């Protein structure tokens, strides 16, 4: 804002409210939200299926 | 995905810097030095597939 | 419609029937694909001396640094001006020629300077396929032995 330092070069939202108040290069990499979870226990372990 | 936001690069306001940056960040996407640069630092250990 | 001219340090581009009126309706786009470290230098003949008072719309001749239609606009360009000469090292000139439904023009002309086997075989350890096989294949060849060794007795 106050011209105090040069380009952020960082990892940046380009989001709504910041237009407003700072320029934004055309987006370099893409972004998205996705759910993280666990892995299944496993397998039975096959040895006596019966 | 759930959504998709934009990582671009800040810049001084009306600064004619951004669109000259804005064309070397193109011409970095159109050569495809972004996708083996992404690669390099998200390479890591690739995990045994599962079926 | 289209010319490609790449891998030219230098070629020819102009509208389509440039000595006669540049085609109607026409819509083509124009490609200078430039080498990483080449500088762009386009050199741009007009064909008509006068100034025209007027920036109108209906027919033009854009500009662009990097990917047509897409990236950051160097100009529009229209009457029958030359354009002044485009120096940029962004390495990559998209252009477009446009025209209108009526009332071509004497066109333009330009220029651009640059400097079962596998099922078989692959297994979990066919190793131990074979293994199985081998077994079984020998003790069928057992077999027959004690086979003929009974008839006789
Ligand atoms: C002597 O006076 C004439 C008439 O004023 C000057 O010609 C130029 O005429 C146009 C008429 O529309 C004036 O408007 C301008 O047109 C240009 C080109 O389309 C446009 O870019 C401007 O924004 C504006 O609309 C123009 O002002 C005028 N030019 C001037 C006064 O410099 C002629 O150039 C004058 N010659 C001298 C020696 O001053
Ligand atoms: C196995 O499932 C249980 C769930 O209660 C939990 O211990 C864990 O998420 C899984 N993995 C191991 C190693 O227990």
């Amino acid at each position: 804002i106050d011209h105090k330092a040069d380009l952020a070069v960082a990892p940046l939202a380009i989001t709504y409210v910041r237009e407003k108040v700072i320029d934004f290069s055309k987006p370099f990499m893409t972004l998205g939200i996705s759910i993280l979870y666990r892995k299944p226990n496993g397998t039975n372990p096959g040895v006596f299926s019966f | 995905l759930i959504d998709s936001k934009g990582y671009g690069v800040g810049t001084p306001m009306g600064s004619p810097y951004r669109d000259k940056i804005t064309i070397a960040i193109l011409q970095l996407q159109e050569e495809g030095k972004l996708h083996m640069m992404k690669e390099k630092w998200w390479r890591g250990n690739g995990c045994p597939e599962e079926e | 419609c289209g010319i490609w001219v790449r891998t030219s340090n230098g070629g020819h581009f102009a509208s389509p029937n440039y000595p006669d009126s540049y085609p109607p309706n026409k819509e083509c786009i124009y490609i200078l694909e430039a080498a990483p470290r080449q500088r762009i230098e386009l050199t741009f003949d007009e064909r008509y001396y006068i100034e025209p008072s007027f920036e109108c719309r209906f027919d033009h001749l854009e500009v662009r640094d990097g990917p047509f239609g897409f990236s950051p606009l160097i100009d529009r360009y229209c009457g029958m001006k030359s354009p002044a000469l485009i120096r940029s090292t962004g390495r990559f000139m998209w252009i477009k020629f446009s025209s209108d439904e009526e009332l071509e023009g004497l066109g333009f002309r330009a220029k651009y300077s640059f400097i079962k086997t596998h099922g078989t075989i692959i297994g979990v350890t066919s190793g131990i396929v074979l293994v199985l096989l081998i077994i079984s294949i020998l003790v069928q060849v057992k077999q027959p032995r004690k086979k003929v060794m009974a008839c006789k007795t």
